[PDB]
């Protein structure tokens, strides 16, 4: 009972922290007019996705940690729900990274690429892809298509209902690997651009405000994307690596339950850590946060 | 720091002639700028980043160079291009310019026109006496003036002034004024100035006698 | 249309100080740094320093440190240079330039008209103008040349025109020469032999320093 109790406590604490941080970000963007733009719109969409993860995905994952005898398809649907919510969070983060890449490396077309309803279109595409990938097991690609309980009912654990081939070849590659590679490429491009600008400017004392602004924006974006990529990888890679070596290592010792709990809580900590750290990197966000806190008190 | 040495310091070129002027750097430089300045006017950007023509610069101008040596060239010389050109460096501070290259327009030779002027009555009333000799519209620059008083040369108290190359004639003019006191001017009769030039086998002589006026 | 409007001429005595202005227009003033260049005796371009109008950062040439101080008026979109403890060496022409950023390198894009600063304690004196009629003699064929002498004035410049600018071509005004704190300038105008003395040719000399306007009509010489 001790392990289950501590796991549930950690999961609920993560959910509450994600809820608080993301509602704070949304409140700050709603209040300040100087915070209302496309990048903050993507940040708010990611924050809402993380709110959904904390309210729904985390309690649902706790529900699949029980193992009580229940219908196979209901628990398959719950697992697909948590999958869809995590997909939405990851795709919103990728959208923010793409917005930063367009802003930094494509300044002239930026107003013509992401402004207007195109941001809503991109968010809708992210959610559609999330639902499509997360609801593929419901099309018959599942184990129930095996006698923990019997006659349709099973012990509701994630691996009992969700096949591993989908989790490795499909979920790990398209959802956790491809966005990670894209974010790494964007970070590398912005880092190289920033260091090229710095090397160009270092020869001259007293540079123009134009060059100073360019270097400032490039460095800030590069460090923000470094933080984003590092946190995303640290949170998501362990669990999917565990899945990969469960699928590829036959009869090898299945990961001890504490390791599985740690991987799950890290994957959920992704949703609370992003994009609050990114928001705190901007002076306006933290100024608004402090003003709201002072007004409340 | 760094030193910019330009060559040639002074140059003349016929219209249509290809002209290349160089700019030597004491140490290696990454970029070289070029500024064209005409007399009486501020310098204007001509070539930036060692190859790029500024706005309004004709395509006949080209820029080149790297490291120590840099240069700009004119495909065919035009009369509008007679000016002074400076090369600027901004690799190692402080910024250093070049001494500049005065570019002149080569012309057909022309004999000077010499006129002499006795001192006016107003200057005589003031105790002064200046005789002015004007040498105008000649090419090339080299010229000499000799003052003779009563058959003997006088090198005392002469003032020589030279104009720059004329905007239209592209010629040169020289003013030579010999200043004396009224008593010594009234102490002599004959005054003359002679102009020796390559365009005449004998010097051009203009003279007057004070006994007339 | 990017323009840099500089101050007017400044005649000052040794030990004094001057503040040259540079009024910018046609571009976002704070986006590009302003630099000042001194040209002394002609054909000697020296970089004084630069100032960033956005944050006030400055980088000076160590030669001119303490001599020139660069300030900026962001509201008025103007740049100033203060030249303190002036001597005769500081007498030169000073320019202000805009240091444009091409996203690849830097260059002086637009140059100001320039300001002439002359420093000397020499006494300001009005010119003495003597008209130079041609030698009595006779008209030597094609054309006749007339002269006008400006003796003993200070300081430069002095504007000389013939018939108040009606005669432009055929005029040779020569650079002035100093003889113990006094300039001397002469001008020659050549016209057709049928014009003079039939028409009136006068010499218009103006000295803004002493605020004197004098016109000397050139007439045939009488007995001496
Ligand atoms: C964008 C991709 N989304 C996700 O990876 C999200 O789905 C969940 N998840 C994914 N793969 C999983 C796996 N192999 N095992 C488990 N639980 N095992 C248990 C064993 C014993 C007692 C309790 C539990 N959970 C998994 C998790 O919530 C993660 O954030």
């Amino acid at each position: 009972i001790m392990g289950s109790s501590v796991y549930i406590t950690v999961e609920l604490a993560i959910a509450v922290l994600a809820i608080l941080g993301n509602v704070l970000v949304c409140w700050a963007v709603w209040l300040n007019s100087n915070l209302q733009n496309v990048t903050n719109y993507f940040v708010v969409s990611l924050a809402a996705a993380d709110i959904a993860v904390g309210v729904l995905a985390i309690p649902f994952a706790i529900t699949i940690s029980t193992g009580f005898c229940a219908a196979c398809h209901g628990c398959l649907a719950i697992a697909c729900f948590v999958l869809v919510l995590t997909q939405s969070s990851i795709f919103s983060l990728l959208a923010i990274a793409i917005d930063r890449y367009i802003a930094i490396r494509i300044p002239l077309r930026y107003n013509g690429l992401v402004t207007g309803t195109r941001a809503k279109g991109i968010i809708a595409i992210c959610w559609v892809l999330s639902f499509a990938i997360g609801l593929t097991p419901m099309l018959g690609w599942n184990n129930c298509g095996s006698q923990g309980c019997g006659e349709g009912q099973v012990a509701c654990l994630f691996e009992d209902v969700v096949p591993m081939n989908y989790m490795v070849y499909f979920n790990f590659f398209l959802c956790v690997l491809v966005p990670l590679l894209l974010m790494l490429g964007v970070y590398l491009a912005i880092f190289l651009a920033a260091r090229r600008q710095a090397k160009q400017m270092e020869s001259q004392p007293l540079p123009g405000e134009r060059a100073r602004s360019t270097l400032q924006k490039e460095v800030h974006a590069a460090k923000s994307l470094a933080i984003i990529v590092g946190l995303f990888a640290l949170c998501w890679l362990p669990l999917h690596i565990i899945n990969c070596f469960t699928f590829f290592c036959p009869d090898c010792s299945h990961a001890p339950l504490w390791l599985m709990y740690a991987a799950i809580v890290l994957s959920h900590t992704n949703s609370v850590v992003n994009p609050f750290i990114y928001a705190y990197r901007i002076r306006e966000f933290r100024q608004t946060f402090r003003k709201i806190i002072r007004s409340h008190v | 720091d760094i030193v910019m040495t330009q060559s040639p310091a002074i140059m003349s070129a016929s219209p249509g002639e290809k002209v290349t002027i160089t700019c030597s750097a004491s140490s290696s430089v990454t970029y070289m700028h070029w500024f064209q300045q005409k007399p009486g006017t501020s310098p204007k950007l001509w070539i930036y980043s060692t190859s790029n023509l500024a706005s309004g610069v004709p395509a006949r101008f080209s820029g080149s160079g790297s490291g120590t040596s840099y240069s700009l060239t004119i495909s065919r010389m035009e009369a509008e291009d007679a000016a002074t050109y400076y090369c600027q460096q901004r690799s190692t501070y402080p910024l250093t310019f070049g001494a500049g290259t005065k570019l002149e327009l080569r012309r057909a030779d022309a004999a000077p026109t010499v006129s002499i002027f006795p001192p006016s009555s107003e200057q005589l009333t003031s105790g002064g006496a200046s005789v002015v000799c004007f040498l105008n519209n000649f090419y090339p620059k080299d010229i000499n003036v000799k003052w003779k008083i009563d058959g003997s040369e006088r090198q005392n108290g002469v003032l020589n002034s030279w104009t720059d190359q004329d905007s239209k004639d592209s010629t040169y003019s020289m003013s030579s004024t010999l200043t004396l006191t009224k008593d010594e001017y009234e102490r002599h009769n004959s005054y003359t100035c002679e102009a020796t030039h390559k365009t005449s086998t004998s010097p051009i002589v203009k003279s007057f006698n004070r006994n007339e006026c | 249309e990017v323009q840099l409007q500089q101050s007017g001429p400044e005649l000052v005595k040794p030990g004094a100080s001057v503040k040259i202005s540079c009024k910018t227009s046609g571009y976002t003033f704070t986006e590009f740094t302003m630099h000042w260049v001194k040209q002394s005796h002609g054909k000697s371009l020296e970089w004084i320093g630069g100032i960033d109008p956005h944050n006030g950062d400055t980088s000076y040439n160590q030669k001119f440190k303490g001599k020139a101080t660069l300030t900026v008026d962001k509201s008025s979109s103007t740049a100033y240079m203060d030249l303190r403890s002036l001597t005769s060496e500081d007498s030169a022409v000073y320019y202000c330039t805009r240091d444009y950023y091409d996203y690849h390198y830097w260059y002086f894009d637009v140059w100001g008209a320039g300001t002439t600063v002359t420093v000397s304690s020499a006494k300001t004196t009005a010119p003495s103008v003597y008209p130079l009629a041609p030698v009595c003699g006779d008209t030597t064929g094609s054309s006749v040349t007339l002269g006008c002498l400006v003796k003993g004035y200070f300081p430069e410049p002095v504007t000389l025109t013939w018939n108040s600018g009606s005669l432009s071509s055929g005029v040779h005004t020569f650079p002035a020469v100093l003889q113990s704190d006094l300039y001397t300038l002469s001008s020659s105008v050549t016209v057709t032999s049928s014009t003079w003395p039939s028409q009136s040719i006068t010499c218009n000399v103006a000295h803004p320093a002493s605020s004197t306007k004098v016109d000397k009509k050139i007439e045939p010489r009488g007995p001496t």
